[PDB]
Formats: C-alpha cells, structure tokens, sequence
C-alpha cells in the first residue's frame, strides 16, 4: 500500500500512518452532515457528488500512491486536511444556509462601472 | 612605593583626560540635547523599573563556581609536597564535585534560561 | 501571426471561469447578486455585504474552490453611488491555479464583518481600509490607524479629500517642538483637464438616459 | 430607506451612554498623560480641552454617527495611553503656533477676500 | 521543476561521525571562513580614487538639465509645453509670449530641481531636443534656493555642457 | 470609627465646594444640578467622579445616570458602603 | 602674533573636524540604498576618514536619505537634537530636499528643511553614490572655511 513517507514536505502537516480509514470516516461524516441539508440546496447535490466519487474512490484503491495520483489532490495528508475543511464548511453552511433567495437586490447603479 | 606610584599615575592620567574632555570642548546645550536616547521617538518611561533577566540561577552558580576556583587556586604550590598521592586524590576530588555540581545543575533545567 | 500586437485571448479559460461562475452562483444564491468574466479572463463575484463571511468561507474551504490565499483587500471610492465605498477581495487558489474577485458595497456608516476569522491576512488589510477610507469593520481585533500619522483627521483616499491635505508640518522654534499648521503650498498643484471630448471606445458607450 | 442597521447603539440613549464613560476614560488619565509626556500645560487646561472637544461634537443626532466618534475617540485614548503620540501630537490639539483668526466681518475685509 | 535545498541526511558510519566530531572540536568551517577572509585580504581592492578617478557612465546618463540651442544660435525651445505636460512631478513651469521678432519662445522656463525626479521624460517629449539632462551630476549646493533653476541658469548650462551634450545625443539619437 | 449618614452629608457637600462651576449659595441638599445649579450631563459626570475618588470606591455608569441630587448621592453611597444608621 | 596663533589653532580644529565626519544613518527610502553603495568598496566612503557610526551621541553629521513622512517628523527632530553639536545635515535626493516626487502629498513635508537646518543639498532621484561623495567632499570644504577662533578673537 506504499511505504510510510518520512515527511510530507509541508511544515506542520504530519504524516498520517493510517490515511485510508481517516478518509473513509470523514467522508461518511460528510454525507452525514449533508443529510441535514434538504435536497433543494445546490450545495447538497454538488458536495454529495464530489464526496460520493471520492468515497467510492478511496475504498477501491488500497494503495496510497495510486490513491494520491488518481485523487489529484497532492499528498494524501492534504486530502484529509481538505476533507476536514469540507466538514467544517458544511457544518457552518447549515447556520448561514444560502439556499434562500437573495436577501436584497442591490441599488440600481451600485454595479455598472463606467462612471 | 613602585606599585602605588604606578596606580597614582594612571588615575591622574585618566582624570586629566576627563578634565580636558569636559572643559576644552565648550558647550552649547539645552534640555532636548540631554534627553535620553531611545532610537528616535519618545521613551515610554523605563530604565529603572525592575528589568528581570533569566540567567539569575546561573548568575548565582557562577558565584558558587568562582569559589571552587578559589579553592583550587593553590595547586601550583600544592604539587611541591611529599605526599602527592593524598594531594592528587584531594585535588581531583574538588574537581569531581565541581563537575558533579555542574552535571546536577545541568540535568535539573539549570543552565537553561527561563522564558 | 495576424495579431502581432493584439494580446492573444484564451477561450478555454473563459469557459472554465464562466462554468465556475455559474457553479458559485447556484451554490449561494443568498448573496451572489451578479457574476461576470472580464475579457481578459478574470472572474468577479458581486455579493451582498451580509455575505462577506459566508461567501469567503465557502471559497476558502470547498473542495472544488480551495481559494486559500487573500492576495489583497482594497476598496474603490465612488461618490456617485449611494454606497460610495466598494470593498474588493482578491483570492488565489493554489490547488486549482486560479484567482477570484469578490466585491461588496458599503456606505459611510455601515460596519462590515471583518474577514479576520476566515483569512488572518485580512487583519492588517482591514486597518488600511478603515484608515484610508473610513469603513469600520465589526469584530476586528485591533482596528486602528495603520498608515496615517497619529491624530490624523479625515480619511485620505476618499475622493473628497484634497490631495495636498489640510495640514502641513513645521518645526516652530518658539515652542521648540514640531507643530502643525494649515497648508500653504509654495506652488499650487496645476490640475490638468486632459480628457478628450471625443468618444474613445464605442464598446463601452453607456446608453443615454 | 429610513431604516439602516446600526454600529453599536440602537438609539441615542445608549449612544449617549457610550459617550459618558468615554469622557470618563478621558477625564482620569489627563493628569497622568500630562505627567507622562512632560506637558508644559497644566492639568486644568487639559481637562476642559477634553471637555471642549466633546462639546463641539454636540449637534450630532444620529446613533450610527455617535458610535463612529465614540470608537474614534477610543483609539485617540488608546494612542495617548500607550505613548503612541508624542508631545507634538498632543500639543496639536492646543493650536498654539497659529495666530488667532479674527471673527468680525471688518477684520476679514481688512485682511483678504476670505468669505 | 523543483529542487530540495535542504534534505541531506548525514551518514552514521564511524568515519562520518568522527569527521563531524573533528569539525566540532577542531573548528574547521570556522577556519574555512577565516581562511577565505585571508584570501580577500591579498586581493585587489576595487576602490576608485575619487575625485581623481570618476566612475564610469553611459551616454544615456540623466543629470543636470540644460536647454540647448541650434547651431545658428537661436534656442531650440519653442514653448510647446510638452515637457511641462508630461513631467511626473510637475517640476516644470513654463510661460510663453510673442517675441519682438516674431517666432516666440519662453519668457519663464523654471525647473524645480528639488522637485525633479530625473526621469528623463522631458527630453523624450521635447520634439526639438531643447530640454535635455546633461552629464553633470556634481551640482550639489549649500542652499535650497540655488537648486530652483530658472531659464537663465538652465540656458547657462546649455552654453556650458554643450560640448558634451552634443556628443551624447550624437551617439544615442539612433537608438531613440 | 463607624460611618454615619451625617458623615456622608458633610463630605459630599465638602467635595461640591471645590467644584469651580458650582455656587456655594444655591447649593443645597435638594439642589438639582440640571434644575437648581444649571449644569450639563458632562458636568454631572464630573461630580460622580469626584464622589468616587474621594469616597474611594468605584461607582458604575448605571447609577450615575439617574442619580441627580446630593440626597441621591448620600442615599446611594450609604447602601453601597453599608451605612444604614 | 595672537591672530596668527588663533589662525593655526583654528585650522587644526577644522582639520580634525572635516577629516572625521561620522554620519548617523537616517536610511528612509531608495536614497539610502545609493548611499550604502558609497560605503560599498566601489567608492569606499571609509577611506576619507568618514565612517558610519550609530548612536547619534557619537555622530557628527546627519545624512537624510529618503522621503520625510509627517508621521516620523518628530523622530527626525529628536535625533537631530541629540547630536553633540559641531553638527551638520546633508539632504540626499529630491524628496529630502524639497519633497521631490511626493511634494504634493498629504503626508509628506515639502522638504526636510522645515524640520532641521540643512547644510549642503544633494540633488538627485536618487543622487548617484558618486554624487553623494561629492556632497560630503563639499561639506569638508565648508568645514575648512570655518573661522570659529578668528571670530572669537575678534569679538
Ligand atoms: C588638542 C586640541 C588643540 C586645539 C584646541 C582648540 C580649542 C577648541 C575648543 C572648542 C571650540 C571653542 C573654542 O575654541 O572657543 C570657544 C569659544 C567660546 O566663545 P564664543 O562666544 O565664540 O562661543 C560660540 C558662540 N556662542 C556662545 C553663541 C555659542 O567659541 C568659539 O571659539 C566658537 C566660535
Ligand atoms: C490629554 C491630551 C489631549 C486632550 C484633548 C483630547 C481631545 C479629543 C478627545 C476625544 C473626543 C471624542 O472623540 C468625542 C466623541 O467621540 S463624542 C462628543 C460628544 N458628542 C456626542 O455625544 C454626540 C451627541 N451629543 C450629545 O449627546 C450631547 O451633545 C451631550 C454629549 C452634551 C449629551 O447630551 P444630554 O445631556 O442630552
Ligand atoms: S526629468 Fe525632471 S524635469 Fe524632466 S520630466 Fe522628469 S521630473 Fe520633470
Ligand atoms: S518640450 Fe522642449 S520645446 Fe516643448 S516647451 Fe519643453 S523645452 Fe520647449
Ligand atoms: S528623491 Fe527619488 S530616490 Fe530619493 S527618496 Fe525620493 S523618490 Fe526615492
């Protein structure tokens, strides 16, 4: 499945010796939080599409290096790092919740910048 | 005689150089030329409040270690004895405790400078 | 080539940017008012001021955006609008090799949620915006003047603030201290009205009112 | 149109409240500020200059505006407390070097075309 | 294409550790630093004996300004104010008026040499090569007012550095 | 020694004496600064400061708002510093 | 003669002054970079006796190199007032002379003159490191023509 890399190169990004399960558990938590999102939101369908590809993607390939190459996300440690961000984004997305229509149409000439 | 004449001449020479230092160059001074220097902008008020440094522990061990060097100073005349075995054992003994004190001082934070 | 002087134009980048512009527009219809891709392949997102934090957070954290570097945060002062200030965000995505522009609007008396939470780089950029223009930002940690001198009056970059300023400086010997006086220029700044009265670009001909 | 979200204060009452302790925070340290910066001026003319600056900003009748001067005065207090303004910046409030501009119409007519 | 600048792991064999230990105790990299300072001591200093040996310049050098005149003698400036219009720092002030003989020149052509940025934009804008930046750069003065050149001082410069400015533009006009 | 309401009375009217823009004649126990002695809100802040520094302890803003007369200062200091008599 | 004795003595002091100028670097803007090139071995400011020394208590001349911003203007005066005062000020570049490029700004004083008395003015933007060497050489000439003792003898 690939030898344990001595370092990730990036400072602070510690090497994850067990990255496969970490990706699987976080991705399941992604679809978990997306459950609290009603269907109508474009955020739900898009994020589910991204994660569902990724979830069936991490489980298929057992090797780390083929996973990193095919994921197109750099080192594996970045993938858990970004998947964590997607988790926090979806959680705080639930608060603001931008499915609602535009809060206020701007003034007539706020945009349109020839002076 | 000889030693005190040399001591006298040095302090008179130094004091004369001060006297010509503060009197030969005449002064055109004011209250802004006597202001304390703080790399330009106004000082916030300091230079006499408690300025606590960190090497106090090793500063005071120097005083302890300086007493060790006082104890082992008479070694040049100690070698001119008829019982060097006892002199050698005791001379190394003081060095051992001097090394031992440093080693134990080292192990328990000691030489490390407080943050 | 038939255009040795005209800068070449990329359509693939235009299509990719346009597709992403629609993507962000559908994701957060609550703040995204209008989106446009300029002729030289640059994307601008026009959000409502309340969406300053949510929109930036999405661009920073979404797996398909990953815009994780605030290049700069500036505003353009346009007095002719009701909200003269126009705060502009510039973000760069290292993973996807693209840059985005997020712009809001704000009048004189309105606080904007400081983006220090999302981008810690904004912290110092926020002080410049307040100092130069006067836009106050709520929840900012240490909002204070950054560039102008201590006890400075007004906001310089505002279009209604004169270029030479209102006050000059001088060492006054009577008080033995550098003092401030009303400005008195030895030579006034000769303003040059050099705008040709003939239309330049018919493409941007604003329709008559 | 007639309604816009506020800065800190919801009406004039709490806006006036935030002015009072700002004046409180400005009253107390004036003798301390005078001591800190070696002010030539005594304490007394320091206190009313704070009073006069607070007085000239009296016609304001908008909660959002009053918040802006309140926070702006807070920075001015902050700049003065942690020796960010020097003597020259403090003396800037006392317009000393400039001659008094007369207010009668006759004097203005005598000196220039100033309306 | 990237390269890892600092990813060297020292060897742990008995040879390498002793060399590092020998380097530590017997200061070697410090001696190598010392040994090379000695090398520069015996080298050739690059100092030029100012002012007997002035530095090397180029014909494009921008220094003190000057108004030149035609070989006939009449000035080149016809007061088109291009130099004043393009001056980034607005250091140029020009006032023109019909001369007695007809063809009219400036009555006031002042350059503020403490406001000038020496960008050379004036000499490019000039359609008659009237205002140029001469080769001189040693016109430092004791008083601020002496810097504020007017038409007379600039015209004097044109009649002083003409033997040099003529050659410089003679060598550089083809590039422009 | 203990503290009594008279003690508050004398020191309160003491500290109002030093106030420059006060009049010792019309100054009374019932004197209303807005009404009787003609001050402003910024003025009223000064006395309640002169109150707290001379009394020592700190009096917040919430009570400095509606407290207006030397009665109110003496009554309110009494409960804060436990003067029940 | 008394005048002759005061004449030689003045020359000795003036020689000791002009042969040792210790600038207190006020490196502000791009004018400072060119001044360091004067310290670079190409021109070797040190060789003229003039060597860079910090701590204005131990410096003779100020070399104002760069724009003088209104915010820092008190700092310029304070570091000027703290020099043991056989003292001179050299202004480098158009900005320090009279404002230069930023003469019309809201936060740049139109010349360092308004804060401190100014000796020889060095024009340029930036003045080349050779031009500054000429400026420092001009100050040495100015120090040479100082009649401090002669004036005292004729007071
Ligand atoms: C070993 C050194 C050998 C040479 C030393 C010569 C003396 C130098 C002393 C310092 C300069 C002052 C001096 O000579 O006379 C002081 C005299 C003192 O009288 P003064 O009135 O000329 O002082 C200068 C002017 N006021 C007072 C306004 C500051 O000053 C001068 O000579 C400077 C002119
Ligand atoms: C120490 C050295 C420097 C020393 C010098 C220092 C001078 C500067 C000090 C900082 C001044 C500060 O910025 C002032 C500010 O923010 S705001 C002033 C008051 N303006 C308002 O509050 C608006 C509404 N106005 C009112 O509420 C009423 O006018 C009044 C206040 C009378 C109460 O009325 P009531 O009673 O009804
Ligand atoms: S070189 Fe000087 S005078 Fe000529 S355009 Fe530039 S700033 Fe103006
Ligand atoms: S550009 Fe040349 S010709 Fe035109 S006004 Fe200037 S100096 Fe005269
Ligand atoms: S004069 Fe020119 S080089 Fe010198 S500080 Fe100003 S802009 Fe920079």
């Amino acid at each position: 499945a690939g030898l344990l890399k001595k370092t990730t190169g990036l400072v602070g990004l510690a090497v994850c010796e067990t990255p496969h399960e970490r990706l699987k558990i976080l991705y399941t938590k992604i679809l978990d939080v997306l459950g609290q999102i009603p269907k109508n939101a474009a955020y739900r369908k898009y994020t589910e599409q991204i994660t569902n590809e990724k979830l069936g993607m991490v489980k298929a390939e057992p090797d780390v290096k083929k996973l990193e190459e095919q994921l197109q996300g750099g080192q594996i440690e970045e993938v858990i790092l970004q998947a964590e961000n997607e988790l926090s984004l979806a959680r705080k997305m639930l608060r603001w919740k931008p499915w609602e229509p535009l809060v206020e149409e701007p003034p007539a000439n706020q945009w349109k910048w020839p002076i | 005689m000889n030693i005190m004449l040399t001591l006298l001449t040095n302090v008179t020479l130094a004091s004369l150089l001060v006297l010509i230092a503060f009197w030969l160059p005449q002064l055109n001074a004011y209250s802004e030329k006597t202001s304390p220097y703080e790399c330009g902008f106004d000082p916030m008020g300091s230079a006499r409040l408690p300025f606590s440094m960190k090497f106090f522990l090793v500063a005071i061990t120097f005083l302890l270690f300086d007493l060790e060097i006082a104890l082992l100073l008479p070694l040049p005349w100690a070698s001119q004895t008829n019982n060097l075995k006892t002199m050698l054992t005791m001379a190394l003994f003081l060095l051992i405790l001097l090394a031992a004190s440093l080693a134990y001082e080292w192990t328990q934070k000691g030489l490390e400078w407080a943050e | 080539d038939t255009r040795p002087t005209i800068r070449p134009r990329n359509d693939v980048v235009h299509k990719q940017l346009s597709a992403f512009g629609q993507y962000v527009a559908e994701i957060l219809p609550k703040y995204v008012q209008q989106v446009q891709v300029s002729c030289f392949n640059e994307l601008e997102i026009f959000i409502h001021p309340d969406g300053v934090i949510p929109v930036l957070t999405f661009l920073r954290d979404h797996t398909n955006a990953q815009f994780k570097s605030l290049a700069d945060l500036t505003a353009v002062d346009v007095p002719t609008r009701q909200n003269r200030f126009e705060i502009v965000y510039n973000l760069l995505s290292l993973r996807f090799n693209s840059q985005i522009r997020v712009k809001t609007y704000t009048d004189e008396l309105t606080p904007i949620e400081s983006s220090v939470t999302v981008y810690k780089a904004a912290n110092w950029y926020e002080r410049e915006i307040w100092d130069m223009f006067g836009v106050f930002f709520a929840n900012h940690p240490d909002l204070r003047r950054i560039l102008t001198g201590y006890g400075f009056e007004g906001h310089p970059f505002r279009k209604d603030f004169p270029l030479s300023g209102y006050v000059e400086l001088r060492y006054d010997d009577e008080v033995k201290r550098v003092v401030a006086e009303p400005v008195e220029l030895a030579q006034e700044f000769r303003k040059f009205d050099l705008n040709s009265p003939w239309e330049a670009f018919p493409a941007y001909r604003q329709p008559p009112e | 149109g007639t309604s816009v979200k506020p800065i800190f204060s919801r009406d004039m009452n709490e806006a006036k409240r935030r002015v009072r302790e700002l004046y409180r925070a400005w009253y107390r340290e004036v003798p301390n500020t005078v001591h800190l910066f070696q002010l030539d001026i005594s304490v007394k003319q320091g206190r009313d200059k704070v009073r006069e600056m607070f007085m000239k900003n009296a016609h304001v009748t908008d909660p959002r505006v009053v918040d802006l001067l309140v926070i702006k005065g807070k920075m001015e207090l902050e700049e003065t407390i942690n020796v960010w303004k020097q003597r020259t910046h403090i003396m800037r409030f006392f317009h000393e070097t400039e001659a008094p501009r007369p207010t009668d119409f006759l004097s203005k007519f005598y000196v220039g075309h100033d309306p | 294409t990237y390269k890892f600048v600092n990813m060297r792991e020292p060897s742990m064999d008995m040879k390498s550790v002793t060399d590092r230990a020998a380097q530590t105790l017997l200061w070697t990299e410090l001696v190598r630093g010392l040994g090379m300072t000695l090398s520069y001591l015996f080298r050739e200093p690059a100092t030029i004996n100012y002012p007997f040996e002035k530095g090397p310049l180029s014909p494009r050098f921008r220094g003190e300004h000057a108004l030149r005149r035609y070989p006939s003698g009449e000035e080149r400036c016809i007061a088109c104010k291009l130099c004043e219009a393009v001056c980034p720092a607005q250091a140029i002030t020009i006032e023109a008026e019909p001369r007695a003989d007809g063809s009219r020149r400036t009555t006031r052509y002042d350059i503020d040499m403490t406001k000038c940025i020496y960008c050379g934009f004036c000499q490019e804008a000039c359609p008659v090569d009237a205002i140029v930046e001469g080769p001189n750069f040693e016109f430092s003065t004791e008083t601020h007012e002496e810097l504020l050149y007017n038409k007379e001082k600039l015209l004097n410069n044109g009649d002083k550095w003409e033997a040099e400015i003529a050659a410089n533009i003679q060598a550089d006009y083809l590039y422009r | 020694p203990p503290l009594t309401l008279e003690a508050i009375k004398d020191r309160v009217l003491y500290v109002l004496k030093l106030y420059d823009k006060i009049d010792p004649e019309k100054l009374s126990v019932n004197s209303h600064f807005m009404k009787d002695l003609g001050l402003d809100s910024l003025d009223q802040v000064e006395i309640i400061m002169a109150m707290e520094d001379e009394f020592g302890f700190e009096i917040p803003d919430i009570d400095a708002e509606k407290l207006m007369c030397p009665q109110e200062i003496v009554d309110y200091i009494a409960d804060k510093k436990d003067v029940y008599e | 003669r008394g005048e002759y004795v005061v004449a030689k003595l003045d020359d000795l002091v003036n020689w000791a002054r002009r042969s040792s100028l210790w600038p207190m670097t006020f490196g502000l803007a791009c004018c400072a970079v060119e001044m360091m090139h004067m310290a670079a071995p190409r021109y070797d400011m040190d060789r003229f006796g003039v060597v860079f020394r910090a701590s204005p208590r131990q410096s003779d001349v100020m070399i104002v190199a760069g724009t003088l911003t209104n915010k820092m203007a008190p700092a310029l005066r304070k570091v000027y007032d703290q020099m043991p005062e056989p003292r001179y000020v050299v202004s480098m570049g158009s900005c320090a002379n009279g404002g230069g490029y930023y003469h019309y700004s809201y936060s740049v004083v139109r010349g360092c003159d308004r804060i401190v008395p100014v000796d020889i003015y060095v024009p340029g933007c930036p003045p080349t490191a050779e031009a500054l060497l000429y400026g420092i050489l001009q100050l040495q000439r100015k120090i040479k023509r100082e009649k401090r003792l002669r004036i005292w003898y004729r007071r």
